RNA sequence: GGUGUCUUGGGUG
């Protein structure tokens, strides 16, 4: 449902690496003193240890990001490829949102595991490539936007969230107002001769152009030929 | 402005403009149809404020339509080899 | 492609062209249900009684 | 607004219904029969009436009127005649079809071979579609050589019994071979022998072959009365100043009135029976090629000049045919076209117009209360001055053209009214090169007016147009109207396109010196 | 019949470009036939500049009917589609 | 499910639609020895149900001949038991949104 | 008669060599009978709309069937300018 | 005889009356317009049922004019005659070619040779009347004629009727 | 211009010569058609309106629009100038007039007693109802299809009618 | 106030 000029290729961080890698990057464990966050980054670090009420959500968000993790493998890209041409840039928008708010110093953060959570799990139901309180719609509606979910979840991971990038509250919620508003921005108009672009997106680069290929290939493949050279 | 400036055009989805090259900056022309049988077979008469299909035997059910003066050559082009396009400007089914 | 052909087998089968296309409105001079000619533009009266009253019709 | 008022309502054209006409219809829509071959009266001004040249048919001449609409020559669409011919012919256009239904049908009575009894045309009869209806009817019933009697005690269908002949094409004529029960005896079938079997053929009879009731009934694929288009659609010309040759349809509508007339004095006196088959045989031969000149296995019908007849099919095929040469594409107005050439110091969307262009074409701007002083000061300068205007248009659409008009400073400007002004700095313009392989070869550009013939582009833009500097030219297209203005600037502007869905990058970049520079 | 109810209505809540080119090239055309303006006209005197700072206030009196492909409709008045 | 070896003869393959109401379908052994539905290339096809079919009409506000078609020949189509009418639904990858719905009817 | 001016043809409706002309100008006055006062009708040459000019040498002569037989040369100078084309 | 009749006027409308008093202008336009004038169509147009309360709809902008289009629906009342129609009148006119008589707006013209014949002109009655014995036909009376004629001219209609038949006449 | 639900009436191949009125034999034009329509495309029967119905209904249409004049605050004569315009009064003044000089029926109480009485052609229905006619043969002779139909009822109707109808 | 039609050959982009 997307509009051709506003995709941008971006790397889907779930899919490349082994599972110690993928674990380290994006496991996190409240009981195991260690490998939880690393105090220097929170206020709240020593409110955070030892905690159940939170570990179920962190495991939860785990789960869908090994769940993610599977999928691309074993029915999107087998052969593991990761750098695909989608919507709405990432990288950018987090750069942006470090130099707004000026994210120096590694300074306490006073930004919530649950509220996390919870932000990127509103903001995944908020990309909207069809209308309507249909069931057909919201099936339609998630096979739309499951790959960008998966990026989104493979960015915004509570790991990554609160170490790599260290965003506070105020960061975090830009971060999630523009990638609502710019994946709304995204999407194809009504109205566009689709069919009169594509047949001149694919003649035009045949312009600059024992296996048949270039022109001739193409002559065979449009003219559907019962048999070939 | 020929078929690939009108692809480009398609393309950019600009349809005023479009309709605006090929009628007020060529031939736009205006012929008078029979609302009944549909052929361009309608004798007007604009001063004497007159009109009449003979065929339908018809004065009342008349419509003028802006067309291409090459349209209205065609149509009559058409009528010459007995085929009758029929321009009807309603749908019924 | 095969005009003067296609015209002879639409009249002998009275075929009805229900004008929905592109190049059928470009030939007819007409405003093609395409790109800014694919919905119509009325006029609103709800927000137009909002003007001022000596704005009126006289 | 450049038409005259008519008082019928303005509607548009929403559905196209093609079929044949019939004899009545085009007895019905036409104004005068055609029957004198003899163009002029006696070479006497004001040709003879009954002639192809009827000033009932309409007026070719700007100080002559139409006798039938009494319009101008701007404004007569053209009146239809009608030619009853001799005999009835064959429509060149229709004779594989005929061939068909010949073969389908009995060519004694006009019923169909098979019957709704056997359910394999029981079920072909089941489809929506005329034309594969008419296939697959043909493909079983073209086998049945009778019409039987009987509905498959004794159930009778109301048949015949008559033998089914085996229909023949040659040329135009169709053979038509019944083997009787040995010698089958083979006759040729004339036009009027299919017309007089077509119209016994009933109303659901020919519902079930594919055609109409209301719009194509199979006999009028024959011809029996001729329409006689306007001298619109044949307009003479002027070789040396005072010379005028006839179109070729209307050299083939002379030399058809001619065969006719031959026609008519054969059945009228002693016609020993092989001149009547050739004279209608040149008769179907010219109305043949009066539609259609590119008949296989046969000479073509030719001119004076050795050329051949320019039949109406072939003004309506081709690249420069009706529909892809006046229809699909056409010549325009307003538009402008020069070498092009590289401007270091233009924006990205500005493009540089000659002075001379810039005067020469114009724009139409209504007159309103936040424009009148400066349109005063365009019509003050002149049609010969930059910035300046060209015409004025009243309120009613009478133009004022400012060349001629002596007394310019004498034009006080009313509300409503259009001055013509020239092109000026800002003015959205679509820039164009071809060929126009891609959307982004035809992009809305800012105008700055400048000295010199040459088109002026900032030199990063050159590369969506595929361009360069050594020889190419490019179109400008001035938009008339308000809303064409909005839609160039809106969607078709350079800055929009920087960015092209082929292939979701940018198309225009730095180039040349930019670049090597900027390294 | 092929009116849609405003509760129902289920297209883009977003002006599209379209739309809008159209929306401003047909109030252009209208301000320069001496049609009132609601807007505050301060310096600019272009219809299409003007058109556009009424399409910027949300007051252009205009509306978008947006036939689907089954030949019913929806109407959405300007000043409650949404304007980048 | 007729399955033969060598051929069916035209007169034997006549009785197949005269014997209403039970469906009579063939298949070669030849034809038989690999299951196609396990192919990389074919996606999971499944028949929708009756009152499933109007829900997707209605949803599309379509009518039957404006979908995208099968034909009743197509092996999948044939593997499946498509009758005229019936609607398969067809999950199948996509590069750009990962999982795709896309359905045809039966010509 | 056509819209470029006569006024500078001689008795003889041929211009003399030696005289500035402009474009739609009247280089060559003739005219046609009417077939069957005010009996003729106009065949003048003018020049071409785009091109200036001064005329070089006007010759007269008779064709092959003696009938009268002009031929007017002009000249002009054309400056290089922006878009000329040029090559090594 | 009167009918009821749903009809219907397309209309056009400036930009310069782009008002917010829109409505009640076109309403006093569609008002003006249709309340007397004859069709050929439909009959004579006397008044609209409900002539406040029509509605315009939503206009339609006419693409390349700036104009909006209206099909302000409404139902009036019609009043057609026919031929082999019976209706009644008063005369108006008296001369010896005929005589006319008021129907309804319209004005109905009796011809000389389709009247019973003991009717006798008179020039120089006070007032000026046919007669008859035991039959009278003068200014301000009734008179049950049926039609047998009416011509469809577009601005003005005119009928000729014959009270030549059974039942018909003086009542 | 003035239009209606009457649209298409699209071109069959043959013609009708049955489109000239007769009114005797039921006959009115190709815009009285027997089943009629309303604003919003539904079926329904033709109407003919006698003359008493029609003054009720154009009285209250005037009133109705005068009442909506006024903001809120009698003789046909005066009745008739509630529309606009000049022509506008004088056809209204000529049909009030012609209305209030032969409505038998002046009053809507006997008026939607006769509806509620009648309640069957419409044409020879209303015809009846405008017509005073004494016994069954005026009826059958100014309306001859009253004779093969087999359902009269003239001779009471036209009793009842005669004897609702008001003083004068 | 109204400046005609078709083919052949040689080039420009
Ligand atoms: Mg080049
Ligand atoms: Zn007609
Ligand atoms: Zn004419
Ligand atoms: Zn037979």
């Amino acid at each position: 449902g997307l509009d051709g000029t506003q995709v941008e290729r971006q790397t889907i961080d779930t899919i490349p690496g082994s599972d110690k890698a993928f674990h380290k990057r994006y496991y996190v464990d409240l009981m195991d003193e260690k490998n939880s966050i690393k105090p220097d980054v929170i206020e709240y670090a020593a409110d955070i240890l030892g905690d159940v009420e939170l570990q179920k959500e962190l495991n939860s968000e785990y789960e869908q990001l090994v769940s993610d993790r599977k999928f691309l493998r074993e029915i999107v890209f087998v052969n593991g490829d990761h750098n695909w041409p989608l919507p709405v840039n990432l990288r950018r928008i987090i750069q942006n949102a470090q130099q707004i708010f000026h994210l120096d110093r590694a300074k306490a953060s006073d930004l919530t595991i649950p509220e996390i959570i919870h932000g990127v799990r509103d903001l995944c139901k908020k990309l909207f490539v069809l209308r309507g309180e249909n069931e057909l719609i919201k099936e339609a509606q998630q096979n739309a936007t499951s790959l960008f979910q998966c990026l989104v979840r493979a960015r915004l991971a509570t790991r990554r969230i609160l170490e790599e990038f260290r965003l506070n509250r105020d960061a975090f919620e830009w971060v999630l107002g523009t990638i609502e508003a710019q994946f709304q921005r995204s999407l194809v108009h009504p109205g566009e001769m689709v069919g009169v672009i594509a047949a001149q997106s694919i003649g035009e680069p045949a312009t600059q152009m024992n296996v048949t290929l270039g022109v001739p290939r193409l002559k065979e493949i449009l003219n559907v030929a019962k048999n070939i050279k | 402005f020929g078929e690939m400036e009108r692809d480009c055009m398609i393309a950019h989805g600009a349809a005023g403009f479009l309709k605006e090259r090929l009628m007020e900056a060529s031939d736009a022309f205006r012929v008078h149809v029979c609302g009944i049988c549909g052929l361009m077979s309608v004798i007007a008469n604009l001063k004497k404020n007159q009109f009449e299909c003979r065929s339908c035997k018809n004065k009342t059910n008349i419509y003028q339509l802006h067309i291409p003066y090459a349209a209205k050559l065609l149509f009559q082009e058409l009528m010459a080899m007995n085929i009758a396009p029929r321009l009807y400007t309603e749908r019924s089914g | 492609e095969e005009t003067v052909e296609i015209l002879f087998e639409a009249g002998a089968a009275a075929e009805l062209d229900d004008c929905r296309g592109v190049s059928e409105n470009v030939m007819l001079g007409q405003l093609a249900p395409m790109g800014t000619g694919a919905f119509d533009v009325m006029i609103d009266e709800k927000l137009l009684t909002s003007l001022p009253a000596d704005y009126a019709p006289t | 607004s450049q038409f005259p008022y008519s008082s019928a309502p303005l509607r548009s054209v929403k559905e196209v219904q093609f079929g044949l006409l019939s004899p009545e219809e085009i007895r019905a829509i036409s104004v005068v029969k055609i029957e004198y071959p003899e163009i002029m009266d006696e070479s006497r001004q004001r040709p003879r009436e009954g002639g192809l040249n009827d000033p009932k048919l309409g007026s070719i001449d700007r100080n002559f009127k139409c006798q039938t609409c009494g319009e101008g020559m701007a404004e007569c669409p053209g009146h239809f005649g009608h030619m009853e011919l001799a005999k009835p012919v064959f429509h060149i256009g229709f004779i594989p079809k005929i061939k068909k239904v010949c073969e389908c049908i009995c060519m004694n009575c006009g019923k169909l071979l098979l019957d709704e009894t056997n359910p394999t045309m029981a079920q072909a009869i089941r489809i929506r579609d005329p034309k594969k209806r008419f296939n697959a009817v043909w493909q079983l019933c073209k086998t049945k050589m009778v019409c039987e009697a009987d509905a498959p005690k004794v159930v009778s269908r109301g048949g015949c019994g008559n033998t089914q002949p085996v229909v023949r094409k040659d040329g135009m004529k169709l053979w038509g071979t019944w083997k009787k029960s040995a010698q089958p005896e083979r006759k040729l079938l004339t036009p009027g022998e299919i017309l007089n079997v077509f119209k016994h053929i009933s109303p659901e009879d020919c519902f079930r072959l594919g055609f109409n009731e209301d719009y194509a009934r199979p006999e009028w694929m024959i011809i029996t009365v001729l329409p006689v288009p306007p001298p619109q659609v044949r307009p003479s010309i002027a070789m040396d100043e005072t010379t005028q040759g006839q179109d070729d349809l209307t050299h083939k509508l002379s030399d058809i009135l001619k065969a006719n007339i031959n026609v008519q004095k054969l059945e009228m006196d002693g016609s020993p029976q092989h001149i009547i088959n050739e004279v209608e045989q040149l008769l179907q031969f010219h109305v043949a090629t009066y539609m259609d000149n590119d008949i296989a296995g046969q000479p073509q019908a030719l001119q004076k000049s050795g050329r051949p007849v320019k039949a109406i099919r072939a003004r309506l095929k081709g690249k420069e045919g009706r529909l892809r040469g006046n229809l699909m594409g056409k010549r325009v107005d307003f538009s402008a076209r020069t070498v092009i050439s590289g401007d270091p110091n233009l924006e990205l969307d500005q493009v540089g117009v000659p002075i001379s262009i810039a005067k020469t074409l114009s724009y139409p701007e209504t007159v309103t209360q936040y424009n009148i002083h400066r349109l005063t000061e365009y019509v003050r300068n002149g049609p010969n001055e930059h910035p300046g205007a060209k015409y004025v248009i009243r309120d009613n659409g009478d133009r004022i053209d400012l060349r001629y008009h002596k007394r310019a400073g004498d034009i006080v400007l009313q509300y409503g009214w259009k001055v013509e002004r020239h092109l000026m700095d800002d003015d959205p313009v679509l820039f164009n090169r071809q060929p126009s392989l891609h959307k982004m070869s035809m992009m809305a550009h800012r105008v700055k007016v400048m000295p010199y013939s040459t088109f002026r582009l900032n030199l990063s833009v050159t590369s969506p147009y595929n361009a360069d500097f050594d020889g190419d030219e490019m179109n400008l297209h001035v938009p008339q109207s308000e809303e064409t203005r909005a839609e160039l600037s809106q969607l078709c502007a350079v800055p929009l396109q920087i960015v092209s869905p082929q292939s979701n990058k940018p198309v225009m970049g730095i180039v040349q010196d930019t670049l090597c520079g900027v390294r | 019949e092929l009116a849609i109810l405003k509760e129902e209505r289920t297209t883009t809540p977003y002006l599209t470009k379209y739309e809008r080119a159209r929306i401003l090239g047909t109030r252009a055309l209208q301000i320069s036939m001496n049609a009132p303006v609601l807007v505050d006209i301060e310096g600019e005197t272009d219809p299409l500049q003007i058109a556009m700072k009424e399409l910027s206030q949300r007051k252009i009196p205009l509306v978008i009917r947006r036939y689907l492909p089954d030949g019913s409709y929806e109407d959405w008045g300007c000043d409650e589609l949404i304007v980048d | 499910i007729f399955i033969y070896q060598n051929n069916i003869t035209p007169s034997a393959n006549k009785m197949i639609p005269t014997v209403s109401p039970a469906i009579i379908e063939t298949f070669q052994e030849s034809d038989l020895v690999v299951n196609i539905t396990h192919h990389e290339l074919v996606p999971k096809h499944i028949r929708l149900s009756d009152g499933e079919k109007s829900q997707l009409l209605q949803r599309y506000k379509l009518k039957e001949s404006q979908l995208p078609r099968i034909q009743r020949e197509d092996p999948v189509a044939r593997y499946l038991g498509l009758k005229r009418g019936q609607v398969v639904k067809i999950i199948r990858r996509s590069e750009t949104s990962g999982r795709y719905a896309s359905y045809r009817i039966c010509l | 008669l056509k819209h470029g001016t006569y006024e500078k043809l001689d008795e003889d409706g041929l211009i003399a060599p030696g005289v500035r002309v402009s474009g739609d100008d009247i280089i060559i006055g003739k005219t046609t009978p009417i077939p069957p006062y005010h009996t003729k009708r106009d065949a003048s040459t003018p020049l071409r709309s785009t091109e200036n000019g001064i005329v070089d040498q006007v010759l007269l002569t008779t064709n092959q069937e003696g009938l009268k037989f002009v031929k007017v040369r002009m000249r002009t100078t054309k400056v290089p300018q922006i878009g000329d084309k040029f090559a090594s | 005889m009167f009918f009821l009749k749903d009809l219907s006027l397309i209309l056009t409308l400036h930009p310069s009356y782009f008002g917010p008093q829109m409505n009640q202008y076109l309403r006093e336009k569609l008002l003006t317009d249709v309340e007397g004038t004859c069709t050929g169509q439909f009959g004579y147009i006397v008044t609209v049922l409900d002539g406040m309360n029509i509605d315009v709809g939503k206009g339609r902008i006419i693409p390349g004019s700036g104009s909006a289009e209206f099909e302000v629906k409404y139902r009036a009342v019609v009043w057609k005659p026919f031929k082999g129609e019976v209706v009644d009148a008063i005369v108006s006119n008296v001369s010896p070619i005929g005589f006319f008589a008021d129907v309804g707006p319209l004005n109905v013209f009796v011809s000389t040779r389709l009247i019973p014949d003991n009717l006798v002109y008179n020039p120089s009655n006070s007032p000026p009347a046919y007669m008859s014995n035991d039959e009278l036909i003068t200014k301000g009376s009734k008179v049950r004629l049926k039609v047998v004629g009416t011509r469809t001219d577009v601005n003005e209609i005119y009928a000729i009727g014959s009270i030549k038949e059974d039942f018909l006449g003086a009542i | 211009v003035s239009t209606s639900t009457v649209g298409a009436r699209r071109r069959r191949a043959k013609q009708q010569v049955d489109d000239e009125e007769n009114a005797t034999l039921l006959r009115l034009g190709p815009e009285f058609a027997l089943k009629q329509y309303d604003h919003d495309g539904n079926e329904h029967d033709l109407i003919a309106l006698s003359l008493s119905e029609s003054r009720l209904l154009i009285r209250e249409a005037l009133k109705a629009r005068s009442r909506a004049r006024n903001g809120g605050v009698i003789d046909d004569d005066e009745l008739a100038k509630v529309t606009s315009g000049a022509v506008a009064n004088g056809v209204v003044k000529k049909t009030l007039d012609y209305l209030n000089t032969f409505a038998r029926f002046k009053d809507e109480e006997t008026c939607t007693a006769v509806d509620q009485l009648l309640h069957l052609h419409p044409f020879e229905i209303a015809q009846l109802s405008s017509l005073g006619c004494e016994d069954v043969d005026e009826a059958i002779t100014l309306i001859p299809s009253l004779a093969a139909k087999k359902e009269v009822n003239l001779q009471r109707i036209l009793d009842e009618l005669n004897r609702l109808e008001d003083p004068y």
